[PDB]
């Protein structure tokens, strides 16, 4: 259904 | 209601895989605190409010306090 964006590179 | 803190900048116009995300997904910068109501939905999104506006928030972008 609704899609998630990709989890990126690194936290901060 | 729970608070989550944004770990990433998020602009649904340019970053959301959902062509409707611009009207239905919340925009946020890192450090923003989001009022989340209820639980994560099956899609992986929270429901919440930020700066008087409500919309959907991807869980992989925020962390629960």
């Amino acid at each position: 259904g609704r899609r998630l964006p990709p989890t990126p590179s690194k936290p901060s | 209601f729970r608070y989550f803190v944004a770990m990433f900048d998020y602009d649904p116009s340019t970053m959301s895989p959902n062509p409707d995300g611009c009207d239905e997904e919340l925009p946020f910068q890192e450090g923003d605190t989001i009022k989340v109501f209820g639980d994560k939905d099956a899609d992986g999104f929270y429901w919440g409010e930020l700066r008087g506006r409500r919309g959907y928030v991807p869980h992989n972008m925020v962390s629960e306090v």
